[PDB]
């Protein structure tokens, strides 16, 4: 392995991006409700960092 | 007509085939209505002193 490779790593795998929402307009079946997407990419943990 | 994918024939792969394209609003999310019509209200802020 390189350091690059490391920083690509570290750069791709520990960040939080953006996820829409469920059920949202324009729907042709309406849903009774509005659902948003959430996650947790950023890592906090040494052990989840190695 | 935006061509995604070349087949091995000279075939284009086009964004009609997968998706259908229109011209819409950014969002569909908010909605405005004056009495029972159908209306934009335009909200002004007052600007600070």
């Amino acid at each position: 392995v390189t350091a690059n490779d490391v920083i690509n790593a570290v750069n791709d795998q520990n960040a939080q991006y953006a996820t829409g929402k469920i059920g949202e307009e324009p729907v042709v079946n309406k849903s009774p409700q509005v659902i948003s997407i959430t996650m947790q990419g950023r890592l906090q943990t040494p052990q989840e960092f190695e | 007509n935006i061509i995604l994918r070349v087949n091995e024939d000279k075939s284009f792969l086009r964004i009609k085939d997968v998706a259908k394209v229109e011209i819409g609003a950014e969002q569909y999310n908010s909605t405005g209505r004056l009495n029972t019509s159908a209306a934009v209200p335009i909200i002004i802020n007052l600007q600070s002193g």
